């Protein structure tokens, strides 16, 4: 299925 | 269990994986074709599942069956890795991505209590027709695999997996597509997600993304701000008469890549044409009445698990984009400034096709969750993301 991603933090 | 590194993947055995027909990881593939023959024998009796639970095919016409999935989906399905969000497919999505031409009732395999009927595990396929390479192949797409968190880490995802192997085999098709978030043998491609923020006030207050502590609040809205109408000439929602068109650039631009769909005419309506809070697909008509780019992104709203009633998270998702007559910078600015218009909070973007080519220019930021493609019974050589040209629900 698809994932979820979300901004890389630093 | 899931590994979501290759080195760490690298780093372990896999009981099940081991056992099917997919090379192994770290194995470097230089030919082409199946890992098995095709089956003139196929099990006609459904896997085993543990003492209390059963098999069902899920009539998603029957819109009590239709609910059940989406609760199942909207409480169990994927989350991102701080267990944060997680994915809220809309029922009217779900018809759409589980009902495409050629869609079969037998290839929405559920798993229910015996003694309540109550849907804990999911697995889905459809048929797609899927360049690979120099072979075309009639394929399926297998998306939506699901175990309620009760039963989980008790083995009933590989059953999942036999049992519509079994049922695909059944139908004469002996390869599938799939995409994860967590590495398996054995990546034919790694793509990475990158996210444009459209509405970074309140992406920054659900914590989706954080202000970068030298950034105000107000400097980071003007960063992200975009016009308020598209820039390109001639850009116009898709409509029917779009169909053969859409059709044809899509089927003439996809052949630069090495993984791609091959997509019918009905096969296109059924994937482009807008339906409201699913998928948007916007054409450029130019000055002659000739259609000669599209742009287009599916809604994929995510539940905010900290803040359960609040709103959700608003995310468009790039789906194909054509161009051959205008530049796919401007055509992707002016997706922005769509999504944007439509209330998305978010819009995403893999890095495969030539997305990498507008990522950082239009302010994307990097996520922190790669997608990994994969092929079941067909081992070829791996591709970068560029070169990847299939994108899937
Ligand atoms: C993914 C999910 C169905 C796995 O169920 P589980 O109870 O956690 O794992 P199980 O004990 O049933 O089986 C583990 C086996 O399944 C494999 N597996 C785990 N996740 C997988 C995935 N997304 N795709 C394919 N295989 C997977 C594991 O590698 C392991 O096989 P192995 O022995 O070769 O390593 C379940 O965790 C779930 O529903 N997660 C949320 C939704 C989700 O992520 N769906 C898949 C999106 S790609
Ligand atoms: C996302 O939900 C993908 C989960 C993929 C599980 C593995 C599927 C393996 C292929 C099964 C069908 C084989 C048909 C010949
Ligand atoms: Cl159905
Ligand atoms: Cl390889």
């Amino acid at each position: 299925g698809n994932c979820f991603s979300k901004p890389r933090v630093p | 269990g899931p590994a979501k590194t290759m080195e760490e993947a690298s780093k372990r055995s896999y009981q099940f994986w081991d056992t099917q027909p997919v090379p192994k990881l770290g194995e470097v593939v230089n030919t082409h074709g199946p890992v098995e023959p095709d089956k003139d024998n196929i099990r006609q009796e459904p896997y085993t599942l543990p003492q209390g639970f059963t098999w069902d095919a899920l009539d998603l016409g029957d819109r009590g069956v239709l609910k059940e999935l989406y609760t199942l989906l909207n409480e169990n399905y994927v989350e991102d890795d701080d267990n944060m969000f997680r994915f809220d497919y809309s029922p009217e999505f779900l018809l759409w991505a589980l009902r495409p031409p050629g869609w079969l009732p037998q290839w929405h395999c559920g798993v229910r209590v015996v003694s309540s009927r109550k849907l804990v595990g999911f697995i889905s396929a459809i048929p797609a027709n899927i360049h690979i390479y120099d072979t075309e192949k009639k394929m399926v797409e297998i998306n939506f695999l699901c175990v309620h968190k009760k039963l989980r880490s008790k083995r009933v995802a590989p059953v999942l997996i036999r049992e519509i192997t079994r049922r695909v085999h059944l139908e004469g098709i002996f390869q599938a597509v799939y995409t994860a978030g967590v590495v398996l043998p054995k990546p034919v491609g790694t793509c990475r997600y990158w996210h444009r923020s459209l509405n970074p006030r309140k992406l920054i207050e659900v914590k989706f993304s954080h202000l970068s502590r030298n950034m105000t609040m107000q400097r980071t809205m003007k960063l992200y701000r975009l016009p308020e109408t598209p820039k390109t000439a001639g850009l116009r929602p898709m409509e029917t008469k779009d169909i053969p068109v859409v059709h044809q650039l899509l089927t003439r631009y996809l052949k630069q890549f090495h993984l791609t769909p091959v997509m019918s005419q009905e096969e296109v309506e059924h994937w482009f044409y807008p339906q409201e809070n699913i998928i948007d697909t916007f054409v450029v008509e130019n000055a002659n009445g000739e259609v000669t780019d599209f742009l287009s992104f599916y809604t994929l709203p995510s539940t905010i698990m900290n803040h359960p009633t609040h709103k959700s998270l608003k995310a468009a998702y790039s789906f194909y984009n054509v161009h051959t007559q205008t530049p796919l910078l401007d055509l992707m600015s002016d997706a922005l400034v769509l999504a944007k218009m439509k209330g998305f909070d978010v819009f995403n973007a893999l890095d495969l096709m030539e997305n990498k080519t507008f990522l950082e220019k239009l302010k994307f930021g990097i996520g922190d969750g790669n997608l990994q493609y994969y092929l079941y019974n067909w081992k070829c050589p791996s591709m970068g993301a560029e070169k990847v040209g299939l994108v899937l629900q």
